[PDB]
């Protein structure tokens, strides 16, 4: 993995060293071409995974987490060079030393052989994370979001270390690959009860589960663009993997530990799915419905069916896409107007002729539209859940009109209608925007072509 | 709006017709592999077990 | 007036001194650069080289030799006058049973 | 191209032309139209690709894969020889979910051909499908999402001693 | 084989290029509409080459040409199906979209955004071909929820309207609620059959198919407009005129019926859901002819009729004649169509009024007009040998010999005695009478366009019937023995209904003060289901997301219980420690109890 980690690490002096006004063309260039090699990670085999030494492996579950990683971050220097235009240089430099930080810490995260190793930069993850919120942040209230942010993540992640490290006591290794032939059945008493939750908490929070979510509509809304982008579209998914992978050492006891939070996903996913329907803040919608989406991927994961973690790899993919495109297109609209109430603006449509089609193409995708992956990775985890429940047809069923419902009455709010009179400095569309939009759409929609490399290692 | 997508479709088709034009011209005047048994004796490379010309090349050289 | 404070800066219209402007720089030379390392290394690269590399990627996970391989055991065997397949995975000779 | 064994088909059966009809049948013009447009043309272009595909032919092999010993002769927690296994049942794994392809081609092909007919024309191919869905079945149902070959084993001698049980307790009946 | 099925599929790629040649820019805008007409006019010459092979030997094939996705044992592939049912509706929706596009190329005309209309309709197209040639499940949701969104951004074509905005989501709200059954189809289909393939799910063929068909049904029920989510179908004429004559009258309404037809074999061996589609059709048909009689809109009386007919094919389901129920899709297809193509010229005419109260003295103004109007509602009653006759009295003539819910048979008979009202209705309105328009005359029909377009489906509402009916292959054993009364009730509640009709026509014109009733409010009003569901059913929805969703669960008590009073407790213990008066004398004093309970209480000492 050292042919992307060097790569990687050499964005920061090309930042530092570049020309004061060429930071921005560099460091996209570059990073655009490292993007560009991580599809060499496609070289999957139909039993084993492709390891490359005893720290790193790669198998169809951390490929495409991967390539989408790799993937924003040109994306995300191009939706901040705007904001930040009239920052000092010196903190342009930095803020782009945060997200390469952040970037070199998930892709080992993704890649790391070791269940201690991936902690480490597991949790790294969050310095990074936490900076870019808290200084870079745009209103009073991201000093209180990164307190939330670090506090649930530690929380739920500290009992996680002491869980990993007994068990390495008492298997003798941490690999992920050794754990698939040395595990051990978890028997039924109180001790592995709190062992399961320990194992578990940690990645509940980040996806997050409902009730622990609370961290997430302030992160999400007090970040700037480029952290929101990464919030949604990757950090989401450390929660997913992890509990993608730690699950192979919690069985049979995963099969009634599950309840309680199978039952929190299925009513937890209508709850915020109706929140966002009366929510007054377009930012807090998308990030709402974030949490809704994730949902179904904690269902997916606990029954542990072939077709649920084919479906749980499809969601997390898809929502990256998804989610990500929607925090641009809303921050289109916050870079106008200097505001995120959905009502101030309407009627864009008729000023911003080319935005509006960006608009209707990632409520499509969001609202899951057939053949999109969006609906393939639903698809399969209600087909999944159908046969765990036959019941729980009703609240996956539920879900996908109030999914419909706030999808488009986010679209037809901002985009359709009389426009408000007194807004006069809507100016046209910039290239950098529309190139923006395109460059998550187009993949997402060539997905589709192709969607087997996004199933993960159950197809 | 119009200068962004007449760039959108300049960029693409500045790589995609001659990538459209080169797998042409590889099919039509390369086509695929043939599918045999291994004479007695010979061990194949590894990436003499692919189809597609493009497919085999990629093995070959990257994987 | 309370506390010696900047008063906050008219905000600015990348339109107004470069109608040419592709919103990535205001310098018009860098502004146009910034947008060509998009749109080549974005579209006419990876986007488009990397679906081409997609679509010829060798078997991906196998799935086209076992289709072979699947044709060749199913014509053996019902050849043989022999099932397609077996309910026992393992082969019951070499597994003993507790008791 | 390829096996007719494997994706078997009946002969065809066209009947003979028999018009009792003074009017020309507009399909058969409009056939005669079609192979000289569009067969005829088409034919010629496959011609000159294939000649070119003939003066440069070159083959790819079908990959074959020694047996090694399976999980119920691997030692407890010997990595090495259940790393082997388990490719190993992943492989086997794999082509058998083909077979189980193949046997829902050649029951939805009979369906379709057979039309009206269906019902009884396609019983042995309907028999051939609940049997290797059955075998199927034992073999990978109810594994979940992390199957091994481990877990397979023991899901193969959960059901031998329930055979053997039941066996037993007939005995004396 | 090689003819069959090239023709077959060049059509679904002709009508593509159009979209694709949209890719590339200004290939020529002047010209656009022109050109997306006459591509569909021939994609109906090639459709009817397969149409006829199929007509002449039965020939019917499968076409799975691409592998997609195989999950597992679950191979998908892009599979098309050229047999009976899509082989005879891919000519008639041709032949009918050719219409409606020459129709709007003279409708349409002063529009900015001609292009994005013609677009639009040619994507819908693309869309119910899929939906009709799906030979799986999933291949027919993409054209299921295809026709859809196409339907929303049609509906909400004048976009700064708030009403057409209301309506566009109020089809999909509806849709998706169906949508629900098709999910749970499929959800079990895969489950119990391991296929969504057509092909495996009647070759096993299952007894217990209680759940998938009740599912079908659900999904039929909203997209087919029946009753319970019904009321999207009328509010969906907010749309322009050749939206409502194509997706909402012709063609999209009637996916869930020809979903329902696609399972027959299913449907036919279940008794009990065949009581279900029955009942469900024919309160759907009386209760929405009902609300068509009081109705004052041109275009809500038509809706109503479509919904009323779609209530009809959904008898027809329910009694087990799925052929009859797909020969009235194809005639209905016909003059339905013609009449809102009619409507829309008089409306025209008329400066966008829309209202039957300032219509009237038009039967001489517009004489061309005024024919297809009356041959298409001749058509829709069912008058002999016109096209409406040869599917609609074989279903009242096979719903009167069937053991039938008795109930059912009494409902589908009196709405069709109302269907002969509410036809005259529109004639006597708009037509006959003494203008009621106003001063400033513009009537005119002169276009060629308009002309045309009209004329090809005025022919098709004569002879479209005749010659289908004629042509199709027999698939039952048709009822033709049948006491007199029954073979000619169809005829005789139509004759009942004219008479009817016309006499409460005319006492509108005698000076007698009105007096309303009970009955005729519930019928115009709508019976009063969307002044009440679509109050009450989203002012409880939008409660709930604020109230207790939103406020009292997020911002409250999922607060509290968790960061709030973890940091309070810890903001108070801070201030328990700290919190001293730096005198040494205390300080002291407490390492002496520290000390003393070391040895006493916990024996640190030993
Ligand atoms: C579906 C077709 C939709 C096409 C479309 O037009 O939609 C956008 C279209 C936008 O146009 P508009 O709304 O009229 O407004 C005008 C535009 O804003 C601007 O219009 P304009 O006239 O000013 O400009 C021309 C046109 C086009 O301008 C362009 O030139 C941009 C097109 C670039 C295409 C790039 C694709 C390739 C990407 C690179 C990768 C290729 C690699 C290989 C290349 C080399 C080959 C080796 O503009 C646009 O289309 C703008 C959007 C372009 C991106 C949209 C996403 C593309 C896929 C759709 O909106 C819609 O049509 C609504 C779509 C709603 C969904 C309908 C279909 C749902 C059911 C699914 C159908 C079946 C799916 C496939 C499964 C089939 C199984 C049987
Ligand atoms: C549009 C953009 C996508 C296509 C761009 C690549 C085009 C490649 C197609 C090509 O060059 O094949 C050549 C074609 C293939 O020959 P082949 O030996 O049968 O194929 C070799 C393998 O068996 C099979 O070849 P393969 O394994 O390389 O398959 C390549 C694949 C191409 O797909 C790809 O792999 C390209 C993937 C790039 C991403 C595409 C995303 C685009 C999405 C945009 C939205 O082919 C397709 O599926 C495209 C066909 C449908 C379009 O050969 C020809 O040039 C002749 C075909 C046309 C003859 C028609 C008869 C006319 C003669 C009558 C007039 C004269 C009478 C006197
Ligand atoms: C309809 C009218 C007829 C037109 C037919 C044209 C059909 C189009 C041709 C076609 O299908 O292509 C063939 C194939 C699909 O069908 P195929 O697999 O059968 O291809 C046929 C060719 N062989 C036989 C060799 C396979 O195209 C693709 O597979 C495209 C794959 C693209 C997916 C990768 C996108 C690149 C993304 C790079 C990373 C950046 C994005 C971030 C990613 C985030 C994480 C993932
Ligand atoms: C102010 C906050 C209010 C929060 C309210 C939250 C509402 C919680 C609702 C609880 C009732 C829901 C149904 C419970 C299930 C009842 C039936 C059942 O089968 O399970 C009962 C279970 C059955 O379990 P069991 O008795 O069969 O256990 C088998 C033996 N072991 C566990 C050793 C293998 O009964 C118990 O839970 C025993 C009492 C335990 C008390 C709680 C322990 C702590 C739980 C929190 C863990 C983290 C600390
Ligand atoms: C395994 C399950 C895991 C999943 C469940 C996760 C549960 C959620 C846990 C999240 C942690 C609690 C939330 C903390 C949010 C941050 C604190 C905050 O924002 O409140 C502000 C409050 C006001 O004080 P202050 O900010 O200093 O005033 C500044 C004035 N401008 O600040 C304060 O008043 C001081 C707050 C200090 C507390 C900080 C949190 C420490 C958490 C560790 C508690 C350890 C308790 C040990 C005690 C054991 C003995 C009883
Ligand atoms: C908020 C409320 C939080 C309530 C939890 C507070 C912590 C209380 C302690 C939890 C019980 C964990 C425990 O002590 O298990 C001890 C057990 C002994 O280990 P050992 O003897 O070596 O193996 C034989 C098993 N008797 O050790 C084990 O066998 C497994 C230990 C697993 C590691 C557990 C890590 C902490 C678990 C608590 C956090 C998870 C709950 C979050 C909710
Ligand atoms: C909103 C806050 C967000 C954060 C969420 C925090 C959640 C923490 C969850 C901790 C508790 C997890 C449950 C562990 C309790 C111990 C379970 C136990 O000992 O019994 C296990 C038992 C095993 O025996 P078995 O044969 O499988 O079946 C018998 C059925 N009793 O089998 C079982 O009993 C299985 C069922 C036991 C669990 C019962 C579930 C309660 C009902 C669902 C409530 C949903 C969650 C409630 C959240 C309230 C939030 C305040
Ligand atoms: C273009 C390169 C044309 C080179 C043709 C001469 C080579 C040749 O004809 O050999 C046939 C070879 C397949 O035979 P093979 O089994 O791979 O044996 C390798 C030989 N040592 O085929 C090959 O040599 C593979 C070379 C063609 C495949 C790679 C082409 C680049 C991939 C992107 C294609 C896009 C179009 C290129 C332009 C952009
Ligand atoms: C013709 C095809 C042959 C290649 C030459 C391309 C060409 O003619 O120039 C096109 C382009 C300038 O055109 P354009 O970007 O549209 O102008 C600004 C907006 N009107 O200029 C180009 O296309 C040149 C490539 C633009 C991308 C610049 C970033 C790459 C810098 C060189 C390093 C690449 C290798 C790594
Ligand atoms: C339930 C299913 C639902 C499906 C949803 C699908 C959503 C995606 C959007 C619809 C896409 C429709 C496009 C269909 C036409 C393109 C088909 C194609 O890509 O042909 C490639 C084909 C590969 O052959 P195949 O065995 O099918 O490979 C399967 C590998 N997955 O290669 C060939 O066989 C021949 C290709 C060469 C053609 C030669 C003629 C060239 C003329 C140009």
């Amino acid at each position: 993995m050292l042919k992307y980690i060097i790569p990687t690490i050499m964005l920061m002096p090309l930042t530092w060293l570049s020309k004061n006004n060429m930071i921005w063309v560099n460091s996209t260039a570059h990073s655009l071409l490292i993007s560009f090699t991580s599809l060499l990670l496609m070289n999957q085999f139909g039993d084993n995974s492709l390891n490359f030494s005893l720290l790193f492996f790669s198998d169809s579950l951390s490929t495409p987490l991967l390539i989408l990683t790799m993937w924003l971050l040109p994306l995300m220097l191009m939706a901040s060079q705007h904001h930040l235009s009239k920052e000092n240089l010196t903190r342009k430099k930095l803020f782009i030393t945060m997200l390469i930080s952040l970037q070199l810490f998930l892709i080992m995260t993704f890649t790391a052989m070791e269940l201690i190793l991936f902690y480490i930069l597991f949790e790294a993850t969050l310095v990074p994370t936490l900076i870019i919120i808290t200084r870079w942040g745009n209103q009073t209230e991201r000093l209180n979001a990164g307190l939330y942010f670090l506090f649930y993540t530690l929380a739920g992640s500290l009992p996680l270390l002491v869980a990993l490290i007994y068990i390495q006591n008492t298997v003798g290794s941490l690999n992920f690959l050794m754990l698939q032939y040395w595990v051990q059945p978890v028997h039924n008493s109180w001790s592995n009860v709190f062992m399961w939750l320990a194992c578990m908490m940690a990645f509940m929070v980040k996806m997050p589960l409902y009730g622990l979510h609370l961290w997430l509509p302030k992160a999400h809304v007090e970040a700037p663009i480029a952290g929101s982008m990464v919030l949604a579209a990757v950090l989401l998914k450390l929660g997913g993997y992890g509990m993608l992978r730690i699950t192979l050492i919690l069985n049979p006891m995963t099969d009634f530990m599950a309840y309680p939070f199978i039952m929190l996903s299925l009513w937890g996913m209508i709850m915020t799915s109706s929140i966002c329907l009366r929510q007054t803040d377009l930012k807090s919608l998308i990030a709402y419905s974030s949490v809704s989406h994730m949902a179904l991927v904690i269902v997916a994961i606990l029954i542990q069916t072939p077709w649920s973690y084919m479906g749980a790899t499809a969601l997390m993919i898809a929502h990256g896409l998804t989610s990500s495109m929607l925090f641009c297109l809303a921050n289109s609209n916050y870079e106008r107007i200097h505001s995120r109430t959905m009502i101030l603006a309407r009627g864009l449509q008729t000023l911003l002729p080319l935005m509006a089609t960006w608009w209707l193409l990632a409520s499509l995708t969001n609202l899951a539209l057939p053949p999109t992956i969006n609906l393939i990775g639903e698809l399969f985890v209600v087909m999944s859940t159908f046969s765990w429940s036959n019941i729980t047809i009703i609240l996956m069923g539920v879900n996908m009109v109030i999914t419909a419902l706030y999808s488009l009455y986010m679209l037809i709010m901002t985009q359709r209608g009389k426009y408000t009179y007194h807004i006069n400095n809507i100016s046209p569309s910039f290239t950098r925007e529309n190139a923006l939009m395109s460059l998550h759409i187009l993949p997402l929609l060539l997905l589709t072509l192709n969607p087997k490399i996004i199933l993960g290692p159950l197809y | 709006d119009k200068r962004f997508l007449k760039l959108l479709r300049f960029y693409i088709l500045l790589t995609g017709i001659p990538v459209a034009i080169g797998i042409t011209l590889i099919n039509v005047f390369i086509g695929e592999a043939e599918l045999a048994e291994i004479p007695e004796g010979y061990v194949p490379e590894h990436w003499e077990y692919f189809k597609h010309p493009i497919s085999r090349w990629i093995a070959r050289t990257f994987f | 007036l309370r506390w010696q404070e900047d008063p906050e800066p008219e905000d600015e219209n990348l339109y107004e001194k470069n109608p040419d402007s592709h919103g990535y720089d205001k310098d018009p030379a860098v502004d146009i650069w910034n947008m060509r390392v998009v749109f080549f290394f974005g579209f006419s690269i990876v986007l488009v080289l990397g679906s081409t590399f997609v679509a010829y990627l060798p078997d991906y996970r196998m799935q086209e030799w076992a289709r072979r391989e699947a044709e060749r055991l199913v014509k053996y065997r019902e050849a043989h006058g022999l099932p397609i397949m077996e309910s026992n995975c393992f082969d019951p000779s070499k597994i003993q049973l507790p008791e | 191209s390829w096996d007719k064994d494997v994706y078997p088909e009946p002969p065809r059966r066209t009947p003979a032309p028999s018009p009792q009809t003074s009017l020309p049948n507009p399909i058969t013009y409009l056939t005669k139209a079609f192979d000289l447009l569009v067969d005829r043309p088409v034919t010629l272009v496959r011609e000159f690709i294939e000649r070119q595909h003939a003066k440069n032919k070159y083959y790819y092999y079908h990959r074959e894969f020694r047996r090694v010993p399976d999980i119920t002769e691997c030692q407890e927690k010997d990595v090495l020889c259940m790393f082997e296994a388990e490719m190993q049942w992943r492989r086997d794994y794999k082509v058998d979910q083909e077979i189980v392809n193949i046997i829902q081609e050649r029951l939805k092909a009979c369906q379709q051909r057979e039309g009206e007919s269906h019902r009884q024309n396609c019983a042995k191919e309907l028999e051939q499908f609940t049997q290797v869905v059955k075998a199927y079945q034992d073999r990978y149902h109810d594994l979940g999402a992390h199957y091994s070959a481990r877990k397979c084993l023991a899901k193969q001698k959960q059901r031998m001693l329930a055979e053997r049980k039941a066996a037993k307790e007939a005995a004396a009946a | 084989m090689n003819m069959f099925s090239s023709l077959s599929l060049v059509t679904l790629l002709l009508l593509t290029m159009p979209i694709m040649m949209m890719s590339f820019n200004t290939y020529k805008p002047s010209n656009y509409p022109l050109y997306v007409k006459t591509a569909i006019s021939y994609a109906f010459i090639t459709s009817m080459i397969p149409t006829m092979m199929f007509i002449h030997s039965g020939q019917e094939l499968i076409i799975s040409n691409w592998h997609w996705l195989t999950i597992q044992t679950l191979k998908l592939s892009l599979s098309f199906k050229m047999d009976y049912f899509s082989m005879m509706f891919i000519p008639v929706a041709l032949f009918v979209t050719w219409s409606i596009m020459e129709f709007s190329m003279w409708y349409m005309y002063s529009d900015p955004n001609i292009n994005k209309f013609f677009k639009y309709l040619l994507l819908f197209l693309i869309t119910m071909l899929i939906l009709v040639t799906a030979n799986n499940l999933f291949q027919l949701f993409i054209g299921w929820e295809g026709v859809g969104i196409m339907s929303f951004l049609l509906i909400g074509w004048w976009y700064g309207r708030a009403d057409a905005n209301t309506a566009a989501l109020q089809a999909i709200l509806y849709n998706r609620i169906g949508d629900i059954g098709f999910i749970l189809a499929m959800a079990w289909f895969l489950t119990n059959l391991n296929t969504w393939d057509l092909q495996q799910i009647f070759m096993l063929n299952p007894s217990d198919s209680n759940m998938p068909l009740i599912g079908l049904a659900l999904a039929a029920t909203g997209k087919s407009a029946q009753f319970g989510l019904h009321p999207w179908l009328p509010s969906a004429m907010e749309g322009p005129t050749p939206v409502s004559a194509l997706l909402h009258s012709s063609t999209m309404v009637v996916a869930g019926i020809f979903l329902l037809i696609r399972f027959y074999p299913l449907t036919e061996n279940n008794k009990y859901i065949q009581s279900i589609t029955l009942c469900l059709g024919a309160i759907t048909t009386l209760f929405t002819a009902m609300c068509a009689l009081t109705q004052n809109d041109i275009k809500k009386i038509i809706a109503f009729s479509t919904s009323s007919q779609l209530g009809l094919m959904m008898v027809t389901i329910g009694i087990n004649q799925p052929y009859l129920a797909f020969l009235h899709i194809c005639t209905h297809a016909f003059f339905k169509a013609m009449l809102f193509m009619c409507s829309g010229s008089i409306i025209h005419s008329l400066n966008d009024e829309q209202d039957i109260r300032k219509m009237g003295g038009l039967f001489k103004a517009m004489p061309f007009t005024t024919t297809a109007l009356i041959v298409g509602s001749l058509a829709l009653t069912g008058m002999p040998f016109l096209t409406g006759f040869y599917s609609k009295d074989l279903i009242i003539e096979a719903a009167n010999t069937s053991y039938t819910n008795a109930w059912a048979l009494l409902m589908t008979l009196i709405a069709t005695s109302f269907t002969a009202i509410y036809s005259t209705r529109i004639i006597f309105f708009a037509l006959l009478g003494q203008p009621r328009f106003p001063t400033l005359v513009n009537i005119n029909e002169n276009n060629p366009l308009l002309i045309n377009s009209i004329k090809r489906l005025l022919i098709g509402s004569l002879f479209a019937g005749y010659i289908i009916s004629n042509n199709i292959p027999p698939t039952t054993i048709p009822q033709m023995t049948m006491p007199y009364y029954l073979k000619t009730t169809a005829l005789i509640v139509t004759i009942l209904g004219f008479i009817l009709a016309l006499e409460i026509s005319n006492m509108t014109k005698n000076l007698k003060y009105h007096y309303p009733s009970n009955a005729f409010k519930f019928s115009t009003l709508l019976g009063y289901f969307p002044t009440i569901m679509h109050r009450l059913a989203p002012y409880m929805n939008l409660s709930m997301s604020q109230k207790s969703a939103s406020s009292l669960l997020d911002l409250i008590w999922l607060e509290a219980i968790l960061p709030k009073t973890i940091s309070l407790a810890q903001m108070k213990a801070s201030t328990l420690v700290t919190n001293q008066k730096g005198l040494i004398k205390l300080y002291f004093l407490s390492f002496l109890i520290t000390i003393l309970i070391s040895m006493i209480l916990f024996n640190f000492h030993e």
